[PDB]
This record gives C-alpha cells, sequence and structure tokens, in this order.
C-alpha cells in the first residue's frame, strides 16, 4: 500500500572433536581387569 | 417514514459513523502470499495458486454501457451561424 513496487516482491559446519577423546581401555582404570583376551572366560 | 426505511437509515447511520478505511471488500491470502513469492525467489518452487493474489474492488454498477459520443460529425451539424461543436 505504501507504493513500495521495489518491496513488492522480495528479491534477496563440523561439530569438532575434542583431544582428550577417547575409547575406555581396561587400563589406567583400578576398579576393572587390566587385560583384554579373544575368548579367556 | 416507515419501519423498513427506519432500520434502512439507522444501518446507514452506522456505516457514515464508522469510517469505511477504503475498503477492499475481500481479503485474500496477504501474508501467505508474501510467503509464497519469498518461497518462488530462492526455492524456486511454489504452486501456481499459492503465488496469486486477488483483490477486488466496488469499481461501480452500471456494467459499461457504450459510449454515445455526444456529438456527431463536423460536417454535419452546425452551431447556429457556421461553427464547430466543442
Amino acid at each position: 500500500q505504501e507504493e513500495s513496487v521495489y518491496a513488492l516482491i522480495p528479491q534477496p559446519p563440523a561439530m569438532h572433536t575434542s583431544k582428550f577423546g577417547g575409547k575406555t581401555h581396561p587400563a589406567q582404570f583400578d576398579f576393572g581387569q587390566n587385560k583384554v583376551q579373544p575368548h579367556a572366560t | 417514514m416507515d419501519l423498513k426505511q427506519q432500520v434502512k437509515n439507522y444501518t446507514m447511520t452506522i456505516r457514515n459513523t464508522r469510517p469505511p478505511t477504503m475498503i477492499k471488500e475481500q481479503d485474500k491470502s496477504e501474508f501467505s502470499h508474501f510467503r509464497a513469492l519469498q518461497v518462488l525467489a530462492n526455492g524456486d518452487e511454489v504452486p501456481y495458486e499459492a503465488t496469486l493474489r486477488n483483490v477486488i474492488h466496488d469499481g461501480a454498477r452500471q456494467p459499461k454501457l457504450p459510449p454515445r459520443q455526444t456529438q456527431k460529425h463536423p460536417g454535419y451539424i452546425r452551431n447556429e451561424s457556421g461553427g464547430f461543436f466543442t
């Protein structure tokens, strides 16, 4: 309504990976055993 | 004057008290039309009727009778003394 025929038609990332990151291995942990074997038990 | 005309006059009085706001007597999908046009500007896939918008006005009654021409050919009739009509 405002005589704006120019305004009539409008014409116009990887997350990251931490350094600490790592899978827990059965070492550096005093709660459990300290080996990994195929079919021991 | 009578019941029907008094009801008529009261309604007309209401019409005059209210501002007509130069209204268009029909409202179509305003923001939907704007949104569809913006979708067309970039996405380049909009339904045709979604792009469309329709606005009506009163115009007038009296459905375009052809003109009467209000005037003959300036070779037949003359004013009072020789002289065209205007």
